[PDB]
């Protein structure tokens, strides 16, 4: 276990940071999502602006 | 006249279309140079604190 | 199993970050809904232009 | 007016997540002070029979 | 109108990803005190252990 | 022979921890600088299909 | 056992060199990495007036 | 005839600020990618010396 706990410092603070990394990134893909909801809604509306 | 009264009414609608579309297609490509960093400063600064 | 209570802890605050900075992006797609009733309201004044 | 209206509620609710983490932050510090007070007392107490 | 309304758009989006990023800041400060705090407790155990 | 290491691993671990400080300080300036990135370098290229 | 302290010893000297190369890589970089999030808001502020 | 040549005057210039800021978003991203690199060139090696 004192061994061990010199690899398992890493692991838990690797698995801590790539957990934080996907929270970030989760985040930010709802980011990518509300920017999503633009786009579809300059396509509807601004292509009918152009109708218009 | 009409005819660049039309040009707007592409070019505004697709300035803030093109805008919330990039904002996640261009977000989710930084997001993954911080996996390929966060993977390299893990591997620097975690073996320091295992020297420690 | 208190480096491992270390560990589960740590990943469920990153998600317990995740959730709350989900919400704050949820708020943004409640925006993302308002640029598409600003993006309507081009089509409406170009209908404006239109009906006038 | 609805674009404004999710200018203003974008940024309080995203400024709202960011007090919810930096007390999520505070939280893992203030949990990680008494899981170390409790690794040290436990073990402590185990060696203080034995020692004994 | 509808300009005034494509400018507080780009304000809108841009300040979305600047406070967006100043949370996925305070979540990678989250993060990294979880990977601090996973080796604070197991540092404490180990000398707990080394000393009894 | 023991002596001897006590007093070597320790003052190579304030050596160490010298340089700990500057990684875990670039190791967390990445996590924030990337979130930077992600609404910078977005909106950088995608504002250049706007400046045409 | 002490040949592989005087070894970890003189392992932890050269390892720390080895990682104050990468670090002070990583050091000059996140010093130009903070200067560069300030010349890529800088491209995302005037773009994004130049989107206006 | 104006609306021809002022269609031309246009497509014309815009190549010319369009060219000259997509060459500094290619060079900024650059930057960052080309420090990582020089990093990322020596860290191939030190990393399996930093676990040995």
């Amino acid at each position: 276990a004192k061994q061990e706990s010199t690899e398992y410092r890493r692991q838990v603070q690797s698995l801590t940071c790539e957990v934080d990394a996907l929270k970030g990134t989760n985040e930010s893909l709802e980011r990518q999502m509300r920017e999503m909801e633009e786009n579809f809604a300059v396509e509807a509306a601004n292509y009918q602006d152009t109708i218009g | 006249l009409r005819r660049q009264v039309d040009q707007l009414t592409n070019d505004k609608a697709r300035v803030e279309v093109e805008r919330d579309n990039l904002a996640e297609d261009i977000m989710r490509l930084r997001e993954k140079l911080q996996e390929e960093m966060l993977q390299r400063e893990e591997a620097e600064n975690t073996l320091q604190s295992f020297r420690q």
